């Protein structure tokens, strides 16, 4: 896997495309087509619909208080 | 009247509606400052108990638990020293 | 709809329910 | 801000800060002359082209245009 | 990243760009500035366009809409 | 391709842009102090005539960069 | 609502008076569009309740089953 | 054969729903028919 990651990496570059004379031809391409277009549908309802300010460090200066519940 | 014994489940959820706004657009130390005037004293004592600790424990963790914090350190304090 | 009301006041905000999560955390 | 909080009818949005949850500022809202100017030359572009529509249709234009 | 969030406070505060957005054409920044830096930017300013007379309230614009 | 400053999304109306964009504005680190002299810019403006000074050759050697 | 034009331009007056806006019989009250329009500040704070509910409420069927 | 012929099953992803929920509303564009503004249309239900 480690190995396959370093092939990864080594795919997902830039590598603007060489003008090549004649037609097109198709590349390597995918993700999971089964059924999971609703629940991807969903979350790009969810990203669209979920709204927070600030930055993502936002958990200094809080108390945190815990219960004292019962002994 | 803070007291699981008396208050429905509906009280509750108006009462944490209610106070989680009353923090919202006026600051925590206003509250506080507001909650902790010897005038008003007589009028909060259902709210604040500072007796049967039993239901001073479930103040304190009522407030905890919406969100606030803050208010019950005064309470957590006549809790500990008890 | 009393019963699905009544159902959505114990899945409503509830600090009862937080106070019972709570528990079970720090008993476990 | 002096005194107070301006508790106005809704033309003051009253932002929120996300640590807190306190509202720190208000936000005061109008509408653009831009606005104004285009909402104005809609209703004469209507009153333009009432010469050869009906009633309902012309209450159906500006009822589009107000909503 | 979002619309309007960073990765961090420090990332945040390293510029004077604080916020930035385009609308087709159009174009709104956020700037916070420190004494130093606004004090720096105004003596370059003054250095290339020098105005001893203080003309530059003149041809300012303001929004004539609020009070 | 696109950036997220990059406005219309089609996450959110305009309406809420100017809420994400006026809450973004308060939700800065210490935005509002002016202890020190600190100060902040709001700049507005447009790229006036964009769309009539776009070279074709120059927009068909930034297109073969994508497409 | 109308109030002084010498102290419109420098600040906020309050409202001192009401005029007429359209001549209608008496009483009529005609009922106004804009108090069937939610308020887009209600709306904003009710979409960021009903939205993290959802979001609960679906972790919660994926990890119950239901 | 894996339900039936292997007692051993497997765990399922996604949401279930209920159907009656599923279909409401369908249509291929926005109810704003480019301008349109003469197409009455102000309602979404009937009146009685």
């Amino acid at each position: 896997a480690a190995g396959e990651q370093e092939k990864l990496e080594a795919t997902n570059r830039y590598h603007m495309p060489k003008e090549t004379r004649g037609q097109p031809a198709r590349a390597v391409d995918e993700s999971g087509a089964p059924g999971e277009e609703q629940r991807r549908w969903e979350e790009a309802r969810l990203g669209a619909a979920s709204l927070k300010f600030g930055a993502r460090d936002a958990a200094s200066q809080e108390p945190k208080y815990q219960l004292v519940l019962e002994e | 009247k803070l007291s699981e014994e008396t208050t429905t489940s509906s009280s509750r959820i108006f009462v944490k509606i209610f106070f989680q706004e009353l923090c919202e657009y006026m600051g925590l130390p206003k509250l506080n400052a507001r909650l902790k005037d010897e005038t008003l004293q007589p009028f909060f004592e259902g709210l604040l108990p500072r007796d049967n600790p039993r239901n001073t424990r479930f103040a304190i963790n009522f407030f905890t638990s919406i969100g606030l914090g803050g208010l019950t350190d005064e309470l957590r304090e006549h809790l500990k020293n008890t | 709809d009393l019963d699905r009301m009544l159902r959505e006041q114990e899945r409503e905000g509830d600090p009862m329910a937080n106070f019972i999560k709570k528990n079970k955390a720090k008993e476990n | 801000t002096s005194y107070e909080e301006f508790t106005h009818k809704d033309g003051v949005w009253n932002l929120q800060n996300e640590v807190t949850k306190e509202r720190t500022a208000q936000c005061f809202l109008r509408v653009d002359d831009e606005s104004m100017q285009r909402f104005h030359n809609r209703v004469r572009q209507i009153l333009m082209a009432s010469g050869s529509t009906t009633f309902t249709k012309i209450v159906n234009k500006w009822n589009t245009a107000l909503i | 990243n979002d619309f309007l969030s960073f990765q961090d406070i420090a990332t945040e505060a390293a510029h004077p760009i604080r916020l930035f957005c385009r609308y087709i054409d159009r174009i709104h920044i956020f700037f916070r500035f420190t004494a130093d830096e606004a004090r720096d930017l105004i003596q370059r300013y003054l250095t290339e366009h020098p105005d001893p007379n203080n003309e530059n309230i003149v041809g300012y614009n303001n929004k004539k809409c609020w009070p | 391709l696109f950036p997220p400053w990059i406005k219309p999304a089609d996450t959110e109306p305009p309406p809420l842009l100017v809420y994400k964009w006026c809450q973004g504005i308060n939700n800065l680190q210490d935005v509002w102090e002016t202890s020190e002299g600190e100060c902040n810019v709001m700049l507005e403006s447009r790229f006036e005539k964009m769309y009539e000074k776009i070279d074709l050759t120059l927009l068909n050697r930034l297109l073969r960069l994508i497409v | 609502p109308q109030s002084d034009l010498r102290w419109s331009k420098q600040t906020d007056v309050g409202i001192t008076h009401f005029r007429s806006g359209m001549s209608h019989e008496e009483d009529q009250l005609i009922p106004n569009l804009y108090r069937y329009i939610q308020p887009w500040e209600s709306e904003f704070i009710d979409s960021q309740r009903v939205w993290a509910e959802y979001a609960l409420k679906r972790q919660e069927a994926i990890a119950q089953n239901r | 054969v894996i339900a039936l012929g292997v007692p051993n099953p497997r765990t399922s992803n996604e949401v279930q729903y209920d159907q009656r929920l599923f279909n409401q509303s369908k249509g291929m564009d926005s109810g704003f028919a480019g301008g349109e503004d003469e197409i009455y249309n102000v309602y979404d239900q009937a009146w009685r």
